[PDB]
RNA sequence: UGAAACUCAAAGGAAUUGACGGGGGCCCGCACAAGCGGUGGAGCAUGUGGUUUAAUUCGAAGCAACGCGAAGAACCUUACCAGGCCUUGACAUGCUAGGGAACCCGGGUGAAAGCCUGGGGUGCCCCGCGAGGGGAGCCCUAGCACAGGUGCUGCAUGGCCGUCGUCAGCUCGUGCCGUGAGGUGUUGGGUUAAGUCCCGCAACGAGCGCAACCCCCGCCGUUAGUUGCCAGCGGUUCGGCCGGGCACUCUAACGGGACUGCCCGCGAAAGCGGGAGGAAGGAGGGGACGACGUCUGGUCAGCAUGGCCCUUACGGCCUGGGCGACACACGUGCUACAAUGCCCACUACAAAGCGAUGCCACCCGGCAACGGGGAGCUAAUCGCAAAAAGGUGGGCCCAGUUCGGAUUGGGGUCUGCAACCCGACCCCAUGAAGCCGGAAUCGCUAGUAAUCGCGGAUCAGCCAUGCCGCGGUGAAUACG
């Protein structure tokens, strides 16, 4: 059970309930961010690139 | 009291209780041992037996590694033994 | 108290309201 | 397993983004996600073109697309052809207003992704490895730099056991706040697995 | 716990108003634990899912406001030594 | 305290009485940063100082801290397989410490259900040299003393 | 005086770089000491060892595994177990033999999945006034070629991370010394937080690390004002409310200021002590950053990837169970054992954040959770909001208590398709252990520990006492 499972997390069944966010790179279920659409290693990797608008490493 | 964690292997009540039966040959030293805690691991060479205990001395850490698991085990004690002598005996150099 | 469902104390804790810490 | 992306680390500082834009709650994601289609979509496809960098702008149903480059011949074309065959196919996802671009690259051996992409081709290609390394290090200091470093990791040359195998010439100071270090990443995947090249590129103080 | 409506799944609802309509029977197999004891199934034996069985519980007027589950628990146990 | 000396700091004198001694005893009596706690004790013990034994609070406070700090002490060294408690002369800035936790300490185990109350008494009973307090000091110095013959090993 | 059998792949000498010593010298770090608060005992929450189970999926393992992966396990998640189903597949590209396409709705059935099934009818390039027609959007069936696999190996791997360690180190080039390994430099004296810097020197330089360049805080300047203001007057319904103003406060962008630069004192210098001015001095405090390397460290279960393995099954869908089981054992934590406290009622003073099928003012029903109505706000202009400890004054009077709130009975609310297993909250009744904790053991040097509340991610709800942040009050001590 893996990339069904990416898919099945697409076309959203029965009730609503059953909602999860995934994530759209790797097909993680755990630690998804809302706003990004992305995990938490998915983001790293993004936002280190620069390839995510106006993100950038805190520092106060 | 005496804890075993058989990691990534499928042990038995059998073989725990010995484990317990040699760790018993510490307690020669009539120091107390406390809360020890042994791990066996299988490995490709051979298994891997880790003790870290602590004694009102000290504490004790050690690797045994072998093809056979019952001679890792007495590797590990052979070692431990040798750091308990260590922790009992250090400062007698009081000269 | 903070443990204590019935008192103020407890229902900050809780972070709640009720009759013992009322809005 | 210690160093921070030295392309992180300097965002805002002696480095700039590769997607500006502005958005805000409700649509972030989607913008985004766009982008990493789009971002697909041309490093497959605009692989053998050379290339580093792809900046990204936006406004509304308004992309820019920039993409600067080593050779532009395999974007543009002849009389500027395929460059619209992908400003169409772009466009065709993007369900907006495309503009495929194209920027040249000057010295593509002063550019850490080219550099490291090199030696990268060269290692799926069966070539020593300590001398691809100290090669492509010797190109990017003879067309300057104030120094250069280059590291491949795995089974080099083939070996059972990993290695991980490392040059460099003149400076590469990563603690420095302005560097100006160009960094960039390949993969050679062989009939064995995987190997990472990191290339490092310093152009000089700000 | 739940305020307003009385859960029944409409399922085993459905298949108990009927075989009471009609010369009442038995054996009612279902995977349904969240289905409450609603006076209407008083006395039958309904077969309940615990997962790896069905068990047969006998309803009484003694359990009502219960659920269908209670009665066919879950795990195994016996004992520890 | 590998590198240099430590520094003391001082503290800001009290604004009743004007007296650094003072506030470090309220920082004594003071339990999880509620210093205005800390203060009303003090001040409240103060009432009680003047209203039995009719005297001047700040002057039963400070004689019963001098009645407190400790001359001398046992701090033991480790020579060859015995370890010494050995004769040594408290610094004023441990008899100050030594004093105000003594006192404190003794206070809070009276028997007086009121907080102030135990301090007050501690302190009107250590100004005579009657206490649990005091004691400690006694004691502490005929734990030294005794030890005068280990004063050789003392640094 | 002096063998042999047998046996071994060596036994050795000197020197080298390390590691180590219950060897030495010097020197750092809450390492110890000085000191304040804990843990270990209690009840409960949470992870883990066990045992249990049809299954209690999996990894993590001394320090560096154990509120760790999980920044949200009722279904979903979910990788496990039981039963019911599917095969070219839930999913990618491509080729074909039939039909068709697209699409929306019931039915019969079943727990659902699935199986069986009654409908309407395709624009289009189009011989077309016609039957009809060709194509290809797109669906199906049949057939493959294949997909798919959280199956194995983290000692085959990339990537990213933990760690020694913010420790002062690790090296290169040429030269010199040694047959050589290798030395030198890098050592020495002196000083620093520092291979920091000074002075020596068969060495002279260079690089990766130190520092600095970046962010936050503390002082002042500018630019700027639908936030702030009787500072100023006027009005004032009394709300900075209107007028009016940017002085304030602030907000958020750009500057300035600290340099051992100045005085004394010492030194050969680097630099140490002391002084002045200054909001701030000797790295002003906190952050981000963490060398060559180590742990055959960690992860094939985030992803990728070699290789091995399964292909009506190790793949795929579903209903249900499980991941929460409980004789036991450990780890992290919550709340406590009370009077420096507990309870009631009135009354103050923050910061950072977050809000559109969201944050809900206010009105009403309700003891209440909540439920009705209902205004504002894409938010410095509305809302979450109450901050809490504190302040006031009243009760309690040393009692297992007006301490503590576990456990259980019963009655309700809300989310959700559904709260048996298994949610949170509210109310009534019940008020367990616990009187300060053995051996042992943790953290913290100042706006710190202790204590007090607030926000956020994830999220329907939530098992958060966890984590990441934020301010409030605010200590003790450091000989060494
Ligand atoms: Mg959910
Ligand atoms: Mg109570
Ligand atoms: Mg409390
Ligand atoms: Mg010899
Ligand atoms: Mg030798
Ligand atoms: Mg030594
Ligand atoms: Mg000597
Ligand atoms: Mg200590
Ligand atoms: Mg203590
Ligand atoms: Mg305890
Ligand atoms: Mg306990
Ligand atoms: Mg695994
Ligand atoms: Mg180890
Ligand atoms: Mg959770
Ligand atoms: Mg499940
Ligand atoms: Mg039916
Ligand atoms: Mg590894
Ligand atoms: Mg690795
Ligand atoms: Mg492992
Ligand atoms: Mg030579
Ligand atoms: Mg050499
Ligand atoms: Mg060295
Ligand atoms: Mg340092
Ligand atoms: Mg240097
Ligand atoms: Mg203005
Ligand atoms: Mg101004
Ligand atoms: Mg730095
Ligand atoms: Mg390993
Ligand atoms: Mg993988
Ligand atoms: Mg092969
Ligand atoms: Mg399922
Ligand atoms: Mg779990
Ligand atoms: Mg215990
Ligand atoms: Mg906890
Ligand atoms: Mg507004
Ligand atoms: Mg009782
Ligand atoms: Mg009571
Ligand atoms: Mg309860
Ligand atoms: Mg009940
Ligand atoms: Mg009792
Ligand atoms: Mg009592
Ligand atoms: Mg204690
Ligand atoms: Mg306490
Ligand atoms: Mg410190
Ligand atoms: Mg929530
Ligand atoms: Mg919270
Ligand atoms: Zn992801």
């Amino acid at each position: 059970a893996r990339k069904a499972l990416i898919e099945k997390a697409k076309r959203t069944p029965k009730f609503k309930v059953r909602a999860y966010t995934r994530c759209v790179r790797c097909g993680r279920a755990r630690s998804v961010y809302r706003f990004f659409g992305l995990c938490r290693i998915c983001l790293r990797e993004l936002a280190h690139k620069g390839q995510l608008p106006g993100v950038r490493k805190a520092s106060w | 009291t005496m804890n075993i964690t058989s990691k990534q292997m499928e042990i038995t009540p059998a073989i725990r209780q010995h484990v317990a039966d040699r760790l018993a040959k510490l307690e020669k030293w009539q120091t107390h041992l406390i809360n020890p805690h042994i791990i066996l691991s299988k490995e490709p060479q051979g298994f891997v037996a880790d003790a870290t205990i602590n004694t009102p001395n000290g504490v004790l850490v050690a690797s045994g590694k072998h093809e056979d698991m019952y001679t890792a085990i007495n590797e590990l004690i052979n070692k431990l033994e040798r750091q308990l002598n260590k922790l009992q005996h250090k400062g007698e150099a009081r000269r | 108290g903070k443990g204590d469902r019935r008192t103020r104390r407890g229902k900050i804790w809780r972070g709640t309201y009720g009759k013992y810490r009322p809005r | 397993g210690n160093k921070i992306h030295p392309i992180g680390f300097r965002l805002g500082i002696t480095r700039d983004w590769e997607s500006r834009w502005y958005a805000g709650k409700k649509q972030y994601r989607h913008l985004l996600l766009e982008d990493q289609r789009i971002r697909g979509l041309l490093e497959k496809e605009l692989y053998s073109a050379g290339l580093a960098r792809v900046d990204i702008e936006r406004a509304a149903d308004n992309v820019a697309v920039t993409v600067h480059v080593a050779k532009p011949g395999v974007v543009i074309g002849r009389g500027g052809e395929r460059i619209r065959v992908l400003r169409e196919e772009l466009a065709k996802l993007t369900g907006k207003n495309v503009a495929l671009n194209v920027q040249e690259v000057q010295n593509p051996n002063l550019s850490a992704p080219l550099v490291a992409q090199r030696v990268a081709e060269q290692i799926e290609r069966r070539f020593a490895v300590r001398r691809a390394i100290k090669q492509a290090v010797q190109r990017v200091m003879e067309s300057g730099a104030k120094g250069a470093k280059v590291i491949v990791s795995g089974r080099i040359g083939g070996a059972e056991q990993a290695r991980t195998e490392w040059a460099a010439q003149g400076r590469v100071p990563l603690h420095t706040l302005r560097a100006n270090i160009d960094y960039g990443f390949a993969l050679a995947r062989t009939t064995y697995g995987v190997l990472g090249v990191k290339a490092y590129i310093f152009l000089g103080e700000v | 716990s739940l305020k307003k409506g009385v859960f029944v799944d409409d399922h085993l609802l459905e298949k108990v108003l009927e075989l009471n309509a009609k010369g009442e029977k038995r054996l009612i197999k279902t995977w349904s634990r969240r289905s409450t004891i609603v006076p209407e199934m008083v006395g039958h034996t309904i077969a309940v899912y615990n997962g790896k069985q069905h068990v047969p519980v006998y309803i009484t007027e003694n359990m009502v406001g219960h659920k269908l589950g209670e009665f066919a628990p879950t795990r195994t146990y016996r004992g520890h030594g | 305290a590998r590198r240099r000396r430590a520094e003391v700091r001082q503290l800001q004198p009290d604004l009743v009485y004007g007296d650094v001694l003072v506030t470090a005893f309220i920082n004594k009596i003071m339990r999880d940063g509620k210093k205005n706690l800390a203060a009303r004790i003090f001040y409240d013990a103060c009432k009680i100082i003047q209203e039995k034994t009719g005297q001047e609070p700040l002057k039963v406070f400070k004689q019963a801290v001098e009645n407190v700090k400790p001359r001398m002490e046992v701090r033991s060294r480790r020579v060859g397989g015995a370890n010494y408690q050995v004769p040594m002369e408290v610094s004023p800035r441990r008899q100050q410490s030594l004093a105000l936790r003594w006192l404190v300490q003794a206070a809070n185990q009276r028997p007086e259900r009121r907080a102030a109350v135990r301090i007050a008494h501690e302190l009107m009973d250590a100004a005579e040299g009657k206490g649990g307090a005091v004691k400690k000091k006694e004691d502490v110095e005929r734990m030294a003393e005794a030890n005068r013959a280990y004063a050789h090993y003392r640094w």
